[PDB]
């Protein structure tokens, strides 16, 4: 993936956390995926992506939080694919 | 002591604020609390000293290609106890802060919950209707970093609730109750923040040495990256002072922790907490053979030396008036010399206090001094004596009078 | 009354709404409907415009000098809903901060006693009061009291810095937990006293005696007496002196100073003599002093034109 | 800018046709360019992913001008005997 | 030219009652009350 | 605070150590040292700069007694590893830092001039001995990447020459 | 060779120091035309090497060349910028003008600004303002003088003016057969005032103050744009030019703007909240209309305006009383 991902990272110009963030994840290398979160105050994944993570429950509660925003029927004005 | 403290607390709470008659009560109630915290301290430290002296004996495993920190620390505990005493001072100071929290942990549940709500959401829906004049620019997204990334504020109520939550999370962490802080984050709907408080867990894979049953991997293998992120978050002034202090506590950033420490106990705790983190990570790194890097801190960070004395020298150099006032209180002087293991210096302070006026010493302090000397004598640690006899004589004459 | 001193041609193009001398009395700040804040260095006579500070989009209502321990800092507030903080560095005046957190005209600004830090109170026609705090590190912190007055806040004045129990023995090195208070006057006819408790501002008292909009409020400086004194003036032409003899009772008693035939615009205390200056819609400035029997007497009437 | 880049390759050559006092005048022109940019010249086009290259082009020009000047002084001084 | 008109710099003599009923309107009083001196 | 951020840089440019030597001498008392934030750091720093200069000159002349020379060596070898850490958080901070490094280096050169014993008896005082600590201190020494690293490169060239001599 | 040797060793610090020394000594001993242009080439090269530096630690220690106890001064680009901006203003002054060429030779920044203003180089004056911190007041005055050259100018002077107008950035000299070398010169002045945004009426002040020197009748929309910003300053300017009519039309339009008609052409923003009434300016208008009053036209306009203001204040009073009734419903939730 490493060749076609640096083609992609040359094209997705400043910026999109609902696209170039996705392509960096489809071939990890999370080391540099953190320096790229510079533009977000969200290195939540700065240590999460590099590590194995809590798995079973940590990210499952991220999931539950999502389920809950969903049920809340609130936060309708949210990023189109930030949900993806 | 706790039985009488509980009685006196009930008496002081029933008194209308402004009766000068109960001031003697408040002052010696504080003295009684210090005395209770002194018997607990004696029990903790002398139990360790006696147990250590009985096991000042066997050993011994050295090194492995591996570097599971758990294994490095388990091997340290065998041969080094100097670092341990600093963690006992941290655990002691975290226990004091826990006693101050009391049942307030249960009362936090009334203020930090789920709601019938509106909110930034109502203002965003109303702006979609008409272009209302004099409208403050609020965040457009509800992800946790949106306020910082967009440089836009939350609604003033939500911002106040976040500041209040962060203050409570810091109080729970200062009390050693990191699991209650994580439960509070999950209950408030901030399960993401609960996960950020777990990144300090030591990496351990019990399967590396070939067990009969597969055990679950523990801790965070990306600790160095997580710690570097926590350090950057502590230095960023866009974050609230308590959020900075939470991540400062968790990453060893003393400079960003000190601004929220208001008492002597908070200041001592900040120094000892960062000292233990610093020494632990220096040992983990010295155990390393190769690998990449979460940090390259200036050389001033690596040549820094942490000692019991240097902590109390920095406390004397503080600009905080309250800490400088509390640092002159007889019990904090005793606690300093007990931490330093300097019995001879403690006996000089006792000689000075007896010389500056025998009648100015409070009766409970003279009791504490007497029983502390009897405790040291039981350890064959009498530590000078003409003076010990003259303190006892002066206290006996006071009890007679 | 007093011997004639220098005349300053300010080169203005409109009415100066308000004027304040700096702490050492070497500088005069002035502000006008012309949207400027002008600074004059009138040392030993010699009128001298040293700055024309432009940054407001509407009439400037009030100016306030900070304590000189923070350097040469001036606050201004305006009809444009902004508060601007001006600072002099190396003889150059610059806008160092701008606060835009009010929805209507900001009518009054007052610096806290320097013992509390660099703190500014701001009263607005939106009915809110904002407390701006500078800690030395980072941006200004803002504590906003929403709905402080029902219609609008016209005036704010800080209480003097009083150490609780200053006659009680204390350690050589200690921190004096000051009771931070200020008074506000509003278009709801109320004079309100505020207190900081646990880092939040609460309404401590409501003072009810005016029958129309409170125009100005001035907390008397502490002359080392236990009695706290506030002056207020109103659209109803009354001036009240509010006294509290015991800080523990929080009991404020109104005394009518005088009733003018026209609006009273501003009230200001003399630092050393407990003399009240009162400015009326009759274009007069009257000076008042309490006599030994507790009566208030007019000691001077200053008309526009006797200089 | 385009013309200054052309001049850069030209000076680059092992032998430079341009005189030392000629491209010192070119340096003057470049400084004037920078000054006008900072102000009058369209700020939008000034902000391009090119500044690094430009600075590298300017350093190459300074080196070529200094090397030509040192050679020119030696040859002109050797013809004055 | 180089002469001037001649700026009338009076804080106006004594027009009053007009602007006064005008302000009797209680809808706004902060402008009514710009005229005098704090 | 104040002294450091201003008077020290100007007194080094003008080299007015005396006027600075009172305030820092009076702050260096064993009871005042207990209470000064950053005391350790800056106290040591400036006090030492001035002291080193003075001691050096005077002793050298005097008769260059050995023991003070041991204690000057001890102070100087540690001071390498303290000039390493200056946190000049602001501009002038860095301005002054540079200024001082420069002047100190000049003075040190001149002083070493007649330093470790001119070898009249040896074939001209060849510096065969090489100190690893000086090289380690230079690596941890912090200053601008231009002039400071150029000086480091010169030191590295000297070390290479010493290695060639050892060969 | 000193200079070339320093340049070969990438010693930009040393190169700058040596070129500075060169220019000092140059001027010192060589007060001829040629040796003085060498002073110049040397300062030019100093600045040039110094500024062709490195990056993260691009910062190079700079010591004042106390040799034409020596103090050490750190410049950065900034202060030697000041110095050669001064040098080049002298240079152009001497190119454009010969006698002040000599006085530039012995002249300073402000002096060069003055010389440029005299030779008629408005663009040169603007460049001097950008270099020396004397603002664009002088530059605005020069552009304004060029604008005047259009209002009260002559054939031969109009023919010569196209040369200096073309030498300044009018990126849009549309030579329409209607816009003469005078219209394009005034467009260049406007574009230079725009290219220098400032938070003050300074540029409109300097243009108006320049026009009113002999009087002027600046274009409907330009006046409308000024009103969209500066209703007062116009009125003060009108008083200076003593035009009674235009002042009354401006007040009628400003009152219509406050009432909701064309408010966008008057910088006016208007459940009632705030309504600033410019009572002091209206009272000055009443005084100014009262100090003369011979004309029967200004009095007819004044009476029409007063009647309309009374209608407005009566409706404002009603709307304010109805808002007070609306705000009183509900403290019964």
């Amino acid at each position: 993936a490493e060749e076609r991902i640096e083609e992609e990272v040359s094209l997705y110009g400043p910026e999109r956390h609902v696209e170039a963030v996705f392509s960096f994840l489809t071939g990890g290398r999370i080391s540099d995926a953190c320096r790229l979160a510079q533009k977000s105050g969200d290195h939540r994944l700065s240590l999460l992506l590099s590590q194995m993570v809590g798995s079973q429950e940590m990210r499952e509660l991220i999931s539950l939080q999502l389920v809950d925003w969903n049920k809340l029927q609130v936060d309708h004005y949210i990023q189109e694919e930030r949900l993806r | 002591c706790n039985t009488q403290i509980t009685l006196l607390k009930k008496i002081v709470k029933r008194v209308t604020p402004g009766q000068q008659k109960f001031s003697k009560t408040a002052s010696i109630l504080w003295l009684l609390q210090q005395e209770m915290v002194t018997w607990r301290l004696i029990a903790a430290l002398y139990r360790d000293r006696i147990q250590s002296a009985l096991e000042e004996e066997n050993m011994f495993e050295i090194a492995a290609p591996n570097a599971s920190e758990k294994t490095i620390v388990d091997k340290l505990f065998q041969r080094d106890t100097l670092v341990r005493q600093s963690q006992l001072v941290v655990d002691w100071l975290e226990s004091i802060a826990k006693d101050e929290v009391g049942d307030f942990s249960d009362n936090i549940e009334y203020y930090a919950k789920s709601v019938y709500w509106e909110n930034t959401l109502h203002t965003l829906k109303q702006r979609s209707m008409l272009s209302l004049g004099s409208s403050r620019p609020l965040v457009s997204e509800l992800d946790p970093d949106a306020p910082i990334r967009q440089k836009l504020p939350l609604d003033d109520l939500d911002r106040e609730d976040d500041i209040r939550l962060l203050k409570y999370l810091f109080t729970l962490i200062r009390a050693g109750m990191t699991d209650e802080a994580q439960r509070l984050c999950k209950r408030c709907g901030q399960a993401w923040r609960a996960a950020t408080l777990e990144g300090w867990k030591l990496y351990h894979d019990a399967n590396i040495n070939g067990g009969t049953e597969l055990q679950a991997v523990e801790g965070n293998p990306y600790r160095c990256v997580w710690k570097t992120c926590c350090w950057r978050m502590a230095e960023d002034e866009q974050f609230n002072k308590y959020e900075r202090a939470i991540y400062a506590t968790l990453s060893g950033n003393l400079k960003q922790l000190l601004p929220v420490c208001e008492s002597w106990e908070d200041t001592v705790w900040a120094h000892f907490k960062v000292m233990v983190d610093s020494l632990v990570e220096q040992e983990i790194r010295a155990s390393i053979i190769s690998f990449n890097e979460a940090n390259e801190l200036p050389r001033e960070y690596l040549e820094a030396n942490w000692t019991l004395d240097s902590v109390f020298e920095e406390l004397q150099a503080t600009d905080k008036k309250r800490v400088l006032e509390e640092n002159r209180e007889h019990y904090h002087i005793i606690q300093k010399f007990v931490i330093l293991a300097d019995v001879d210096g403690l006996m000089d302070e006792f000689s000075e206090w007896l010389s500056n006026g025998k009648n100015l010493l409070l009766g409970h302090l003279l009791r504490f001094m007497t029983h502390l000397l009897l405790f040291f004598r039981t350890l064959g640690l009498q530590a000078k004596e003409e003076v010990s006899v003259e303190v006892l004589k002066t206290y006996i004459q006071r009890l007679i009078n | 009354m007093v011997s004639v001193i220098n005349t300053v041609d300010t080169s203005h193009e409109d009415m100066i709404h308000d004027a304040q001398m700096d702490y050492y009395g070497i500088r005069l700040a002035t502000c006008s409907s012309d949207r400027s804040v002008k600074i004059f260095d009138v040392k030993n006579g010699g009128q001298i415009l040293i700055a024309d500070l432009r940054g407001h989009d509407g009439p400037v209502w009030q100016v306030a000098w900070a304590h000189p321990m923070y350097g040469n800092i001036l606050a201004s507030c305006s009809y444009d809903r902004k508060v601007i903080i001006w600072k002099e560095e190396n003889g150059t005046w610059e806008k160092t901060y701008e606060y835009t957190g009010h929805d209507s005209s900001v009518n009054s600004v007052c610096w806290a006693p320097h013992d509390f830090g660099l703190v500014l109170a701001c009263g607005s026609s939106d009915g809110a009061i904002s407390i701006l705090t500078f800690t030395g590190d980072g941006p200004w912190e803002v504590k906003k009291i929403s709905n402080a007055h029902t219609i609008g806040c016209n005036a704010v004045s800080w209480a003097p810095s009083v150490i609780p129990g200053s006659l009680v023995d204390q350690p050589s090195s200690q921190k004096p937990n000051y009771i931070k208070r200020f008074v506000s006057g509003g278009c709801d006819n109320l004079v309100k006293i505020w207190r900081e408790e646990d880092g939040q501002w609460k309404e401590d008292q409501k003072l009810e005696a005016h029958s129309d909009w409170v125009r100005d409020v001035a907390w008397a400086p502490s002359i080392g007496l236990p009695t706290s004194t506030i002056a207020s003036c109103s659209q109803d032409g009354r001036v009240y002196i509010w006294t509290s003899d015991d800080a523990a009772t929080n009991c404020w008693t109104p005394k009518l100073l005088h009733k003018f035939n026209d609006v009273v615009w501003h009230v200001s205390w003399s630092i050393t003599a407990n003399i009240l200056a009162v400015s009326g819609g009759d274009n007069k400035v009257t000076l008042w002093k309490e006599s030994v029997d507790g009566q208030w007497a007019c000691i001077s009437d200053v008309n526009k034109g006797q200089g | 800018l385009t013309l200054l880049l052309d001049a850069l390759p030209l000076l680059e050559q092992k032998q430079v046709i341009f005189s030392a006092e000629q491209t010192y005048e070119l340096m003057r022109c470049l400084e004037d360019r920078m000054a006008a940019k900072l102000e009058s010249t369209s700020p939008d086009e000034i902000q391009k992913q090119d500044s690094s290259i430009d600075n590298t082009k300017v350093e190459m020009l300074r080196l070529a001008l200094a090397r030509n000047l040192a050679r020119a002084i030696v040859t002109e001084g050797a013809l004055q005997e | 030219r180089t002469v001037g008109t001649r700026r009338q710099q009076e804080l106006v003599p004594l027009e009053k009652s007009v602007t006064h009923g005008r302000g009797s309107l209680l809808i706004d009083m902060g402008l009514f009350m710009g005229r005098s001196f704090r | 605070k104040l002294v450091t951020r201003h008077l020290a840089a100007d007194a080094v440019i003008n080299e007015n150590y005396r006027y600075l030597q009172s305030f820092l001498g009076e702050l260096s008392n064993p009871e005042h040292c207990k209470h000064i934030q950053d005391w350790e750091t800056a106290g040591k720093v400036y006090l030492d700069y001035i002291r080193v200069i003075d001691m050096l000159n005077l002793i050298q002349q005097d008769e260059s007694s050995g023991c003070e020379l041991e204690k000057l060596h001890t102070k100087v070898m540690s001071l390498c590893k303290w000039v390493e850490l200056i946190h000049c958080y602001t501009a002038k901070d860095r301005l002054a830092q540079s200024e001082m490094a420069k002047r100190v280096a000049n003075i040190l050169r001149v002083v070493l001039s007649l330093q470790q014993p001119p070898e009249s008896m040896s074939d001209s005082s060849e510096p065969r001995v090489p100190l690893r600590l000086l090289a380690p201190h230079i690596g941890r020494l912090p200053m601008p990447e231009d002039y400071a690293l150029e000086e480091l490169r010169g030191l590295t060239q000297s070390y290479l020459r010493e290695l060639i001599c050892d060969s | 060779l000193l200079y070339a040797f320093h340049i070969y060793r990438h010693n930009y610090r040393k190169a700058g120091s040596v070129m500075f020394e060169y220019g000092m000594r140059l001027g010192r001993e060589v007060r001829t035309l040629r040796g003085l242009q060498k002073q110049v080439n040397s300062y030019l090269a100093c600045l040039n090497c110094l500024r062709l530096i490195r990056p993260e630690y691009a910062w190079i220690v700079q010591p004042v060349s106390g040799a034409v106890s020596s103090q050490i001064e750190i410049l950065e680009l900034r202060d030697l910028e000041k110095e050669y901006v001064l040098a080049q203003t002298r240079l152009t002054l001497a190119k454009h003008n010969p006698s002040t060429a000599a006085i530039a030779g012995s002249s300073a920044a402000e002096e060069m600004v003055a010389l440029l203003v005299q030779a008629g180089l408005f663009d040169t004056a603007i460049s001097l303002c950008q270099t020396f911190k004397l603002a664009l007041t002088s530059v605005f005055e020069g552009l304004a003088c060029k604008c005047i050259r259009l209002q009260q100018g002559g054939e031969a002077a109009q023919a010569e003016a196209w040369e200096w107008l073309a030498a300044n950035q009018l990126a849009t000299v549309i030579t329409t057969k209607e816009s003469s070398a005078t219209d394009e010169a005034w467009r260049l002045m406007i574009s230079y005032l725009d290219k220098y945004e400032a938070k003050n009426t300074l540029y409109h002040h300097c243009i108006i103050n320049k026009l009113l020197s002999h009087g002027v009748p600046l274009p409907n929309w330009l006046i409308n744009r000024y009103k969209a910003m500066d209703a007062a300053e116009l009125l003060r300017l009108y008083l200076k030019y003593d035009l009674l009519e235009e002042a009354a039309e401006l007040v009628l339009e400003y009152v219509d703007a406050l009432l909701g008609k064309g408010h966008q052409y008057f910088g006016i923003q208007a459940t009632s909240q705030l309504v600033w009434f410019p009572y002091s300016a209206i009272d000055h208008l009443r005084q100014a209309l009262g100090e003369n009053e011979s004309n029967q036209h200004n009095q007819a306009i004044l009476s029409k305006l007063q009647r309309k203001m009374d209608e407005y204040f009566q409706k404002l009073k009603k709307a304010t009383d109805d808002y007070k009734k609306l705000v009183q419903k509900p403290l019964r939730a």
